[PDB]
RNA sequence: AAGGUCACGGCGAGACGAGCCGUUUAUCAUUACGAUAGGUGUCAAGUGGAAGUGCAGUGAUGUAUGCAGCUGAGGCAUCCUAACAGACCCACAGACUUGAAC
RNA sequence: UCAAACGAGGAAAGGCUUACGGUGGAUACCUAGGCACCCAGAGACGAGGAAGGGCGUAUUAAUCGACGAAAUGCUUCGGG
RNA sequence: AGGGUGAAAAGAACCCCCAUCGGGGAGUGAAAUAGAACAUGAAACCGUAAGCUCUCAAGCAGUGGGAGGGGGACCAGACC
RNA sequence: GGCCAGUGAGACGAUGGGGGAUAAGCUUCAUCGUCGAGAGGGAAACAGCCCGGAUCACCAGCUAAGGCCCCUAAAUGACC
RNA sequence: CGGUAGGGGAGCGUUCCGUGUUAGGGAGAAACGCGUGCGUGAGCCGCGUUGGACGAAGCGGAAGCGAGAAUGUCGGCUUGAGUAACGCAAACAUUGGUGAGAAUCCAAUGCCCCGAAAACCUAAGGGUUCCUCCGCAAGGUUCGUCCACGGAGGGUGAGU
RNA sequence: UCGGAGAGAGGCUCGGUGAAAUAGACAUGUCUGUGAAGAUGCGGACUACCUGCACCUGGACAGAAAGACCCUAUGAAGCU
């Protein structure tokens, strides 16, 4: 459980950038749902 | 594996739940409009068509049985004086889910519900 | 604007034309151009070779036919030109050999009794999967890694042995489908097979 | 220095972690500040809103002091640092006692605008160089 | 504080391109040398020798700057058309050369340690060298074994 | 561009990704497709006789209405509600070299 | 046009180098504060209330110093 | 345990973002990249930009040779 | 002799033996070789086995031990 | 002219001191960073759009004089890692209000929990935590407009 | 035997806050052999595109913690 030894800089920014990478994914669907909350009939956000 | 489990449960237990799905559905026939998350949304969206359909022939039955379901007394009785005047020819779909924006704090995805 | 990558690429390929220059080839070749005694000191060094010297297109190509050939030997003589030995161009270092094609797989010759007693076993990584398999149940079987299983211990099994080990091209039929670049037939220097 | 295009927005080291603040920052690297502003108004994160204060009052910044649009204008490089980190002694069992560090961030945010002259064809012309430092501003690929 | 401007003097671009297409290229012929080749013996070790080429060699027990130095020892003389195959050393040889200002190499830190018997070296070497321009080659014109 | 991804309504799929099925003048007629999920209307099905009234009984209770009443995770029908509004990625003959006939 | 050979050219996090930044307070220059000797001197004070403190005192916050219901000070004699 | 903005607070009038904190102009200053976390600011650490390069690869990460590529160049053969 | 140190746990290999079971990379001795304190080459790797004693440079040559099909330098050398 | 334990010889560097109120130095000293330079090496010399006032060499002396090790030690910052956890499984939900911003603050309605208490008062202890207004730098294991937090003011009345 | 289903709190995902033991640097395969006699690091072969997520713990002679057992100290202490 303890871990033995600890990581590079290299292992570590790929992990981190993975992350980061996750994070960019979740937001041209928040440009989606922005682009498609402008002018337009759309039955959503009273 | 949940194969065929149409139960819509949500995060909280059985009874809990039940206290939740009837006054959700009070205060949802109090005010019409409501926000809610959208698991919450479904939830009321059966049990309300239930509730509509419920005295929708405003027996003393159907009544007693809409008494015992929903909170507040004087909600039931302003419902079967109300519900066959509008929603008579409907047939079913008495509401609608319309979406909003996620709530600050959680990233809850919230709902919003009409009735019609 | 397309114009901008490709005409200025078309320039970047121009000035590539005016300030680098091409590399000569070595045949029918003297030492220097008057050009090439001004530039680098490549004699009293190693010659190594660049990148016009190892093209995979101008590479000799070889046909043996292996009907009746003693297996080790010719893979040992189909190993001194997958290497590059036969070149006086050898650097170890970089891919100076040639493609060898190997006709009629099915059909090579071994001395004693390899035929019954030589196995090509192999395993996966769980125990108990060692695999019992002999000679004659691959050249029944599939015969063409026959040879591939005795050359490939021949090169040396880094990053470029498994490079060149894309240069051997063996087939089982008496036909090879390759009309790449004529492929002459390979030199034996081999008095015993 | 890019003769005079540029607009740097510092930022207070705010009481938030670095990392969030590094993937809500590199979000918005390289979009103008339309598609940052319809972003950042929608983005469920909680380093979203400081971001996109200072986003606000860098373009509010780049149309005051200088005299830009909020159309022409994309985010240039949007750099976030890391600030002080405050110590907390927070006790835990069997006797033991873990630092918690409270991380604070350092945003400096850049934008760029469109100053172009737009030149006519590519030819080049080498002659009179003391208007070849003013005709060339910001190009690609200098050549000796 | 603006956008700066579009600047008008009204310019006209000389497109007649035989002065720019002058001015891209150059034109520089590489100096014929002449058609031969030595392989000098130096110290111990053989140079591939042409007629002007900056080598660089061992001798600094003692030879003046800017002399002019006959190194006799040659061996494999050699043309466009045929070489002269050296029976140890081609008779009455001369490749004529420049000995230049002494210099010393790059430096080649000699470091030593063993193990954790703890020892450690750090020395360096400057190799003596003396770089050598060559002018000419003669004297070479018996025994040819063209093929 | 073809084809995907997000979103959308979900699943006999599933820790999350995956996968799969929809994503509407959601047939028109002579005979297999254009019902995804919820509701509704019925049919299987579970518990099993509900409330109210009358009758018998001093009353606990039984009886008729009444295989009724609720349940409807399952089947079929029905566009009543939500499948709206979108967005994004991938483009522009696929390097270099030999042989064959056209 | 087909068949065969090779896998270039731009391709991602990242690796190296370089440049510019942020946390950090080593190095350099100090000091506002200390340490040790030498030469003298003093080791005195206190029931005429001591060393040390508590409370309080200024026109008006807190803290330190000074002061003590005569209190952010008083009398006399000298210096200025 | 925590010292050092300037020579002098001359400590930022006024405008914008704005609930503040903060930031950008302007103004003071020789210096504002000396802005109150304020004097020189190094390493570990976190980053961003530019050049080359990694997705059939076994390696105390080097070193010797060096393919290909990039940069300035002047002893253009050299250097990184 | 003067001044002045370490060391006093050794290991294996050949020979001469004792203990053992003529068992141990076992234990204790006597002469010697190596390692310890010895790099390099051969031994696939591998302190003690063979050659051999590293001042340093060379993109020099000849050899000892050992090798000359390929990985990996040199004979798919010759004759019994 | 290999070398461990070890012995001897010769040197570099650091801070201070004598020369020294030295040469030099706001025409940029020390520092910090840089090298196509020189040494056997410890190191020297030279260059810096950084920095801003000291301080060489030579000939000599004296040391708290040289770092990679001590489960050393003191500060800073990493890894694990955006991982475990967020402190009972009484349970909250909606509509309004305040605001820049509300799951969390307030108000109402239901729902739910303790009820020999999870209620009220006093002994001890604490010492201002009590109350109004203002603020959200730090604390609250989230947020916060709220607070036992920060600031200003007030508050504890006995013949029984 | 011989398990099976269901309800909660975790676990999985999202949004907030956010540690810890450990850590020479890690570009951190399997077999087999060698080696201080139990090797990802040495040798030969085979196998493996890079990099995550969720579980399991066989190894890293895993973490702890200068072995309580054994012995040594011309150690300490209690008791007889």
């Amino acid at each position: 459980a303890v871990p033995k030894k600890r990581t590079s800089i290299y292992k570590k920014r790929i992990r981190k950038n993975i992350w980061k990478k996750k994070g960019y994914w979740a937001a041209l669907k928040a440009f989606s749902l922005a682009k498609s909350l402008s002018t337009g009939n759309s039955k959503s956000f009273f | 594996m949940k194969h065929g489990r149409k139960i819509h449960r949500l995060s909280r237990p059985a009874d809990q739940r039940r206290a939740l799905l009837r006054g959700l559905t009070t205060q949802l026939l109090k005010h019409g409009r409501i926000k809610t998350t959208r698991a919450k949304a479904s939830a009321m969206r059966k049990y309300v068509d239930k509730m509509i359909t419920l005295a929708k022939e405003g027996s003393l039955h159907k009544r007693r049985q809409a008494l015992g379901f929903i909170y507040e007394k004087q909600i039931v009785h302003a419902l079967f004086a109300e519900v066959p005047e509008r929603y008579g020819d409907r047939n079913g779909g008495y509401t609608r889910i319309i979406r909003t924006l996620p709530r600050r704090g959680d990233n809850a995805p919230m709902a919003y519900i009409e009735l019609v | 604007s397309t114009k901008c990558t490709e005409e200025w690429r078309q320039l970047k390929e121009a000035v590539k034309k005016e300030f680098a220059i091409p590399h000569v080839p070595l045949d029918q070749r003297w030492m220097f151009t008057l050009e090439e005694a001004t530039g680098p000191d490549i004699w009293n060094t190693t010659w190594y070779p660049k990148s016009a010297d190892h093209v995979p297109t101008d590479k000799k190509w070889y046909v043996v036919d292996a009907t009746d050939l003693i297996l080790g030997r010719m893979a040992s003589t189909i190993a001194i030109h997958i290497r590059g030995k036969n070149l006086a161009s050898y650097t170890p270092s970089v891919d100076m050999g040639a493609f060898v094609i190997v006709v009629n797989a099915d059909k090579v010759a071994v001395s004693g009794k390899k035929r019954t007693q030589k196995l090509y076993r192999r395993h996966s990584g769980r125990p108990g999967g060692l695999k019992e398999e002999t000679f004659d149940q691959l050249q029944k079987r599939i015969p063409e890694r026959i040879i591939e299983h005795a050359v490939r211990g021949m090169l040396p099994k880094g990053r470029l042995g498994r490079y060149l080990f894309n240069h051997l091209k063996v087939y089982k039929g008496a036909e090879h489908p390759h009309q790449a670049q004529q492929p002459i037939d390979l030199p034996l220097r081999d008095k015993r097979i | 220095p890019g003769k005079c295009d540029e607009i740097t927005t510092r930022g207070y080291s705010i009481s938030m972690s670095v990392d969030k603040a590094r993937r809500v920052i590199d979000q918005i690297r390289g979009r103008s500040y339309a598609e940052t502003l319809m972003i950042l108004e929608l983005m469920p994160y909680r380093a979203c809103y400081p971001i996109f204060k200072l986003i606000y009052s860098a373009a509010a910044n780049a149309s005051h002091n200088k005299q830009f649009n909020k159309a022409n204008l994309i985010i240039s490089k949007a750099e976030v640092n890391k600030g002080i980190t405050l110590k907390k002694v927070k006790p835990r069992a069997r006797g033991r006692s873990y630092m918690i560090k409270r991380p604070t961030c350092h945003i400096t945010i850049v934008l760029r605008d469109i100053t172009h002259f737009d030149s006519y064809d590519k030819f080049l012309e080498s002659l009179t160089p003391k208007k070849l430092i003013a005709l060339l501003g910001l190009m690609s690929t200098g050549r000796r | 504080v603006l956008p700066d401007d579009f600047q008008a003097p009204e310019p006209g671009t000389p497109e007649y391109n035989d002065i720019i297409n002058q001015f891209l290229p150059k034109k520089g012929p590489p100096p014929p040398r002449e058609e031969i080749f030595a392989v000098v013996v130096i110290g111990s070790r053989q140079y591939i020798v042409i007629p002007g080429r900056w080598i660089y060699t061992q001798r600094l027990k003692g030879a003046t700057v800017n002399d002019k130095i006959v190194l006799n020892k040659v061996l494999l003389v050699g043309t466009k058309a045929s070489t002269y195959i050296g029976t140890p050393i081609v008779t009455n040889a001369a490749v004529h050369a420049v000995v230049e200002e002494q210099l010393l190499d790059d430096k080649v830190i000699v470091f030593k340690y063993k193990k954790k018997k703890n020892y450690r070296r750090n020395i360096g070497h400057r190799q003596p060298i003396t770089r050598i321009k060559i002018t000419g080659i003669t004297g070479y014109e018996d025994y040819p074994a063209s093929t």
